[PDB]
């Protein structure tokens, strides 16, 4: 067979430097273990400094912090500060009461 | 910012059932493929000849092959050895 | 920091040079100036690295196989070679500064003259000196070194190097000048050497060479120009080989006692 | 004093670094200072750090973050492999060239205001170059600056009525120009980001000047041939070039016309084989990466 | 031998600012006399053919190497002293001799410049140097450093690649064939020549003789080739060829424009063991850029 | 600042093991010193000497002046190594494994 699963091969980006270890399975496993959604902050409005309570009439943004059934995600999952989690949950509950979410 | 959770002082640091990787038996997988080969191309089909030949060699002397079927975890040995050093406990 | 070694009877060397070879000015150029020049450059190249704690001979061996450390290798090889040359042309290795000794009559030992006959098909020492002078004039167009070396087979033979070529490690002898044209026989020697270096299994691609120098003559312009001049390097090599310190050269031949 | 000595100590010379020792993102340049110990000191676990490095370590190179921690260990990784990437680049003898034809950053050139005609582009870059700034510290750039700029109102309420009164009575199209120049002229004396942290040129990867030819026993070398590896068996998606792994760098390989048949044959194991490449050019991007372009020299 | 004489080099007179009287004797007069004698003691045609003819006629032969080593050593030395005029700097014999402290001085070749070609009217040479090296500070640094690096005998050349890699009717039109694509710096060692047309391929040619001779001895032995001797010799030959090819074809030649001598013979007498960089600084301030601009071919404006 | 501007200077190994701090007799009028490598610290100490001697007033100006001295020394060393390798190969020096080859094998 001339095919390998993507999970068993690492694609080295262009312009990056590499070591021989980057072709091993240890690199594959190490990349899975340390795979965190750290790029969310730059794409996370609520981790930017905006007040989540100003989005109570924008269900599309709020729908990014609820599960498929509408259950607000725990702070352990959203990664927000206590204040933003508190404000975001209020926004979602207000949005639900208005008839938008 | 990622919340660090610090444990209280503990009587021990131990994993109840340390996970171990049990590599799959080579003879059992050979048998699982041959059985599948017969399911599609038919029993005794000439397409599964190589599978039959390989299975016979794998199982010729031992039905599960000559393998080092022994693997144990050492996490509990190291955890008990290093806990007092790394727990960050205040001085006496 | 690599410092210039102190030489025996240095006050005499700074006043009357080396009798019959170099004058006071000629010796200041070859040793007191050039050796300082080399050691300072070596210190600048190696300071802050692991090589700073190693003697020049060990540095050249450690770096002999590393292409991008050739600059360090050249400096280490030149420093080691220059003190090999200055040591066997020196009036007396012992420091007769307070003994005012003026009688140092050193002559080839029996073991040296026995190995010369064995390795040169019965040729005498005088004839071998003529071959050494000839080899230097026809094989070293510019800077380099002339060596009489001994190999693992107890045979003395003549090796010439271009610029800073070590006698110890044949891959870096630099005995063939590839700027000019080479014969098929010389290309065969180079091709055979390349094959030997490829048979080594070490990850550093290094081979074993047990060749050791016995006599060293500096063929650089820093040693002869001021006293002999352009074109008179064969008169310089003749004087060096006729006024060698044989207490040092004899001690370089392994006896086994 | 002891404080003076400490500031100049070899440990002080290493700049503070808390960057992850285990980083799984894109690496474009070294992030940690390589520490080396001599063989004699390694035999005694001496690295010039606070504590002895565990004897298990056989490498002579490491990178560290903290001398000591609350876990009573040193935070270090026994690797020094970014040095071999730099030395392999040196062996390829390809000078780094500017794709924009900018002045050489390593030479003290006499520059002029040719690019200074964008005073309003960069004077406001100080407040507009805030891509990743706090929502309130960036807002402190609005009141703190407003007061500073508002303190020059009297100076600009007299200079403008003494040097360009016509514009004040005709149009503000030129007044805005006199404003941008005024602040910059009164800011060049000031020190706003007087130290620039941007990478300077190659960043230290290469100090080789373009122009020199490589003499060889077989004549002057006209094309640099370097062994490499093809990573993918299908060109980069959306790009007309494949990717190769040459000397610790990932390059874009352009093929003469066709792709060798070993590609289809090998498939996803193509990286298992070594090919010969020619390094066309090497460029440096602002992210601090090296843009190496290669060519799959195939036996012909 | 007036055949090897320059009008600015007069016995008894010093090249002011670079060589003293004793330093110009040893460097040039006492040196040409030796090289001439050796060239007259190897070939009887020395006083018959031009030096460059001997260099390009007796090349690639191991039996005539001594004719070409002395011939190309005297050519390089003349071509080096030809572009030198002198400087207003203090005479070398009146300045103190640089000592070990010189090795610790920082070179200022990236901050300042002096004696640029354009300042003397050679405007076409300055544009070419800026185009190929980026600037005249880059060129000066890359030229003084390349010569300073040379340990023993050698020359640092300013060359111009000839854009006539076609090989068809080559060397038939003294203008259509004299066209330069780009300028470069090249180092030659001992008696090496900067042309590269009469010596490129030498190792590849000798390598192919060795393999054929070994292959014919193997046939006598009766061997079944080898698993990787046909794939290793092939790779060695494929790399030898791909590294000597030109942009279009494999005829890459170079036109000497300038040459700086690195041999200690030139600078050891006047500047001492520690004064090579001082020598190279005064050499740069002693280059007559008119002679160099004269040698410069006409640009190949294919662009 | 220096290592943020020159990330690849980090790849040059540094030895933290001291020899004898009391022996350091350095004249920072020049950047090169006998006994220590040329590295980022050479730039920092040169910058401090300039500000201490009051040749320059602003730290930035002294730092830039030192940086250019550092570039000049780095360019002379990059050429000495390239040329030394080239010159050795021209006299028949042979090398088993190059850095590029070492990486391929690993």
């Amino acid at each position: 067979t001339k095919k390998i699963d993507q999970s068993l091969s690492k694609k080295l980006p262009k312009g990056t430097i590499y070591d021989p270890f980057d072709f091993s399975m240890g690199r594959i496993h190490l990349d899975r273990k340390y795979q965190a959604n750290k790029n969310s902050n730059r794409n996370d409005i609520m981790k930017s400094g905006a007040n989540p309570l100003e989005f109570y009439a924008r269900p599309r943004i709020l729908s990014r912090y609820v599960t498929s059934t509408g259950r607000i995600q725990h702070r352990d999952i959203t990664g927000l500060s206590a204040k933003n989690q508190r404000r975001l949950s209020k926004a979602i509950r207000r949005c639900q009461a208005i008839g938008l979410m | 910012k990622p919340p660090v959770y610090r444990l209280p002082p503990l009587p021990r640091l131990k994993v109840k059932k340390p996970i171990i990787r049990q590599e799959a038996n080579k003879c059992l997988v050979l048998m699982s493929n041959l059985l599948q080969c017969w399911s599609s191309y038919g029993h005794m089909s000439p397409k599964c000849a190589g599978l039959v030949t390989e299975l016979k060699s794998c199982t010729s002397e031992s039905a599960l092959g000559k393998r080092n079927n022994v693997q144990k975890s050492n996490i509990n040995y190291h955890a008990a050895r290093l806990y007092d050093r790394i727990n960050g406990k205040p001085h006496d | 920091i690599h410092v210039v070694p102190k030489l025996p009877n240095s006050k005499a060397l700074l006043q009357n040079g080396v009798p019959n070879i170099l004058s006071s000015s000629g010796f200041k150029t070859v040793w007191f100036d050039y050796q300082r020049y080399l050691c300072d450059k070596l210190t600048l190249a190696t300071a802050g690295q692991s090589l700073e704690s190693y003697y020049p001979f060990h540095i050249l061996l450690k770096t002999a196989g590393n292409p991008l450390q050739s600059n360090i290798f050249n400096l280490a090889s030149s420093i080691h070679n220059n003190h090999l040359f200055v040591e066997n042309i020196l009036p007396s290795a012992v420091e007769h500064g307070t003994n005012s000794n003026a009688v140092v009559k050193t002559e080839p030992s029996r073991l040296f003259l026995s190995k010369i006959k064995d390795s040169f098909n019965g040729s005498d020492w005088e004839v071998v000196k003529e071959e050494m002078i000839y080899r230097a004039e026809n094989e070293v167009l510019g800077q380099g070194w002339l060596f009489l070396v001994e190999n693992n087979e107890k045979k003395l033979f003549i090796l010439t190097s271009n610029n800073n070529g070590t006698p110890y490690y044949f891959p870096r002898n630099q005995s063939f000048d590839l700027n000019s044209a080479i014969s098929i026989d010389e290309f065969a020697t180079l091709k055979q050497m390349k094959e030997l270096i490829g048979k080594s299994t070490k990850l550093n691609g290094k081979v074993q060479d047990w060749t050791m120098p016995i006599i060293c003559v500096n063929l650089w312009d820093h040693a002869y120009l001021h006293d002999y001049g352009v074109g008179n390097r064969s008169k310089y090599v003749k004087n060096v080989l006729d006024n060698l310190n044989w207490s040092v050269v004899n001690n370089r031949i392994f006896s086994g006692i | 004093t002891l404080a003076e000595l400490l500031g100049r100590s070899r440990i002080a010379q290493v700049a503070n670094n808390h960057k992850p020792l285990t980083y799984t993102g894109k690496k474009f340049h070294p992030t940690h200072q390589i520490i080396e110990t001599k063989p004699s000191t390694l035999y005694r676990q001496e690295w010039g750090l606070k504590s002895a490095i565990p004897s298990k370590i056989k490498s002579r190179y490491l990178v560290y973050n903290d001398l000591d921690t609350l876990e009573r260990i040193t935070t270090f990784e026994p690797r020094g492999g970014t040095q071999w990437n730099r030395l392999r680049f040196q062996e390829m003898g390809v000078p780094i060239v500017s794709n924009i034809g900018r002045q050489n950053p390593f030479f003290k050139y006499i520059s002029r205001p040719e690019d200074e005609s964008h005073a309003k582009l960069s004077l406001f870059k100080e407040m507009k170059g805030d891509t990743d700034i706090s929502p309130a510290a960036m807002k402190k750039r609005l009141k703190k600056i407003t007061a500073l700029i508002r303190s020059f109102q009297d100076e600009f309420k007299e200079w403008l009525v003494e040097n360009h009164p016509d514009e004040l009575k005709l149009n503000s199209n030129k007044l805005e120009d006199y404003v941008v120049k005024f602040l910059n002229k009164k800011l060049e004396t000031k020190t706003n980001k007087k130290f620039n942290t941007e990478i300077i040129g190659t960043g230290g990867l290469s100090y080789s000047l373009p122009g020199k030819l490589k003499n060889s026993p077989n004549g002057v070398i006209q094309r640099t041939v370097v062994p490499g590896r093809i990573l993918n068996v299908v060109k980069e998606n959306n790009d007309n070039k494949w990717l190769a792994a040459i000397g610790g760098f990932v390059a874009d390989v352009v093929f003469f016309q066709s792709p060798p048949s070993s590609f289809n044959s090998m498939g996803d194991f193509i990286r298992m084989k070594t090919f010969l490449f020619e390094i066309l050019e090497a460029s440096m991007e602002k992210n601090g990466s090296v843009s190496m372009h290669a060519r799959l020299l195939e036996p012909q | 031998s007036t055949r090897y004489a320059l009008e600015h080099l007069k016995e008894g007179a010093p090249l002011k600012g670079l060589f003293s009287i004793e330093g110009l004797q040893k460097a040039w007069f006492d040196r040409v006399k030796y090289l001439d004698a050796k060239l007259n003691d190897c070939t009887n045609e020395a006083q018959q053919k031009p030096l460059e003819t001997l260099i390009h006629e007796n090349s690639k032969s191991a039996s005539k190497k001594h004719i070409v080593n002395y011939a190309s050593s005297l050519y390089n030395l003349k071509f080096s002293m030809s572009s030198l005029q002198g400087c207003i700097r203090t005479p070398p014999e009146e300045c103190p001799r640089l000592g070990p402290e010189a090795l610790l001085q920082t070179p200022d070749f990236n901050r300042t410049i002096s004696n640029e070609p354009l300042t003397t009217g050679n405007e076409r040479l300055q544009a070419a140097l800026i185009s190929s090296f980026g600037s005249l500070m880059e060129f000066r640094t890359l030229l003084i450093n390349s010569n300073l690096a040379i340990s023993g005998d050698g020359f640092t050349w300013l060359v111009a690649r000839r854009q006539l890699d076609k090989r068809a009717m080559r060397n038939d039109m003294p203008n259509r064939d004299i066209e330069y694509d780009k300028l470069f710096i090249l180092n030659t060692y001992n008696a090496g020549t900067p042309f590269n047309f009469s010596t490129s391929g030498v190792m590849n040619e000798l390598n192919n003789q060795y393999t054929n001779m070994e292959k014919q001895r193997a046939k006598e032995a009766g061997n079944l080739e080898d698993s990787e001797m046909t794939a290793k010799q092939a790779k060695t030959k494929f790399i030898y060829e791909t590294q000597q090819k030109g942009f279009s074809g494999k005829e890459v030649s170079y036109i000497p424009l300038l040459a700086i001598d690195a041999s200690p013979k030139t600078w050891l007498t006047d500047y001492g063991v520690f004064g090579k960089r001082e020598y190279l600084e005064r050499v740069w301030d002693s280059i007559e850029w008119k002679i160099v601009e004269s040698r410069l071919p006409q640009r190949t404006k294919i662009q | 600042l220096f290592y943020k501007q020159h990330p690849w200077e980090l790849s040059r190994p540094k030895i933290l093991v001291e020899n004898e701090i009391g022996d350091e007799n350095y004249d920072w009028s020049h950047m090169l010193q006998i006994g220590r490598p040329l590295d980022g610290e050479s730039v920092i100490q040169r910058t401090m000497y300039l500000i201490k001697t009051k040749q320059y007033g602003d730290m930035v100006e002294a730092y830039d002046h030192a940086r250019y001295e550092f570039y000049a020394l780095r360019m002379q060393e990059e050429t000495e190594q390239q040329v030394a390798l080239e010159e050795a190969e021209m006299f028949g020096s042979l090398f088993g494994v190059s850095a590029i080859e070492h990486g391929i094998q690993k």
